């Protein structure tokens, strides 16, 4: 029974990937969307003390630290 | 010598103390009162107060790594249990902040090698096992006086619950060196958390705790490494969702109903967009409120810092919810063979360290 729960596994798995898949790239989008649209919990960086410059700020950030730092996975 | 966390001379210098065993003129009674004599804001109390810092380092140094001079280090641990006690009531904020520090050590060093921090046990028996979506009773064991830690988990949460008006007062008052004072008071309180895997539920609260921290205006030396702590903290709840998945998935395959009438979520192309619209609905619009999440990761990376990377990593990580829990099925891995299974796991780990040396 190992070997059909392997196999159904693997059928579960491709359901959740083509739906988890579409998904997955819809929250990226949104978080694309939303660092795009940073104002979501940045009503508080739109109450004060927020610029609402955002991902590039943060990519130049991270592409520093990211080459020098560990793994780029 | 304690800053090396290098252990010879940790071992010599706990062997020179018995000479002297102090430098001015000095315990219950004589401690409150003394915190009553530390209350007169003026001259011998600051001396003694002064002594006492020097002191935990005094501990700190004894509590480096060891494990045979904290035996030797121990008297000072148990009647420890009992001043952290004293941490707590006195309103020592300067002065207690080192009273922590030492119990956690003391009790680290105590008990259990493991390390509990990461489960790795995401199998189950060959049914589904009482599916407990309420309680998790993993090991039980661990600990012989479970509740003798949990006594001190007890001890725990209450000074937990401690941060939690604190959060109206180190972010209704603003950061402040005083505050950085009050800031040492968590300064690694959550780092008793990490070797703490009693329970989880006040892990969720907790976390929400330091979300509202986090926010009402615009470094923190420690205080980033506060935030470098919590970041940490966070990690924890990462596996969680896991486990729950794993099981209630285990628990569904397993009967005899297992013809793809399976279609449940853990948390139609137009309708996968349409439902991503509708997240992007609860978006730009565990069950709890999720919105605070979502921004403290904002939040932290508007925070920036040098372990700003680290903080960027969780976020990605945070904003998948449930795509590498797909894949950690396939990363999951027979009552009698399981054992020699738990042996040639470990085998094979060495001879995966061994490729990695090569």
């Amino acid at each position: 029974r190992n070997i059909i729960e392997r196999l159904q596994d693997i059928v579960s798995a491709l359901e959740d990937r083509l739906r988890p898949l579409v998904q997955a790239e819809l929250s990226v989008l949104v978080d694309v969307l939303h660092r795009p649209e940073l104002l979501f919990p940045e009503n508080t960086d739109a109450r004060r003390k927020c610029e609402s410059g955002g991902f590039i700020c943060k990519l130049i950030k991270h592409t520093k630290q990211l080459l020098e730092e560990n793994e780029e996975k | 010598s304690m800053n090396k966390s290098i252990p010879v001379t940790q071992e010599l210098i706990c062997k020179a103390v018995l000479n002297p065993t102090n430098a001015d003129i000095l315990i219950r009674s004589k401690s409150v009162r003394e915190l009553a004599q530390d209350a007169k804001e003026g001259q011998k109390e600051d001396r003694d107060v002064l002594s006492y810092y020097r002191y935990q380092l005094n501990l700190f140094a004894r509590m480096c790594l060891d494990r045979q001079y904290l035996a030797i280090n121990e008297i000072s641990g148990q009647l420890d249990v009992d001043l952290i006690l004293r941490c707590m009531s006195d309103e020592n904020l300067p002065y207690d902040l080192r009273a922590s520090f030492c119990r956690l050590m003391l009790h680290m060093h105590v008990d259990r090698d493991p390390q509990e921090q990461v489960t790795p046990v995401k199998y189950a028996r060959l049914w589904s096992e009482i599916p407990s979506e309420i309680a998790i009773d993993d090991y039980d064991s661990s600990g012989a006086s479970k509740d003798e830690i949990k006594e001190r988990f007890a001890q725990t949460m209450e000074f937990v619950e401690e941060y939690l008006r604190d959060v109206v007062c180190q972010r209704f008052p603003f950061s402040d060196k005083e505050k950085n004072k009050l800031t040492f008071e968590v300064v690694n309180l959550a780092r008793n958390l990490i070797y703490f895997g009693f329970y989880n539920f006040s892990d969720l609260l907790r976390l929400t705790k330091i979300l509202l921290a986090i926010l009402d205006c615009v470094p923190e030396k420690e205080d980033i490494m506060v935030m470098d702590t919590k970041l940490k903290i966070i990690e924890i709840l990462q596996f969680i969702l896991n486990v729950r998945l794993d099981y209630r998935i285990s628990c569904l395959l397993c009967i005899f109903k297992r013809e793809f009438d399976e279609s449940n979520s853990q948390s139609p192309g137009a309708l996968d967009f349409e439902h991503i619209e509708e997240q992007a609905e609860g978006i730009f619009g565990h069950g709890g409120r999720t919105f605070l999440r979502v921004l403290l990761h904002l939040t932290m990376h508007d925070y920036p810092p040098l372990v700003s990377g680290a903080l960027q990593l969780l976020f990605r990580h945070f904003s998948q919810r449930q795509e590498v829990l797909q894949a950690f099925k396939q990363v999951q891995l027979s009552q009698d063979v399981d054992n020699y299974k738990q042996i040639k796991q470990d085998l094979d780990q060495l001879r995966s360290i061994v490729e990695k040396s090569e």
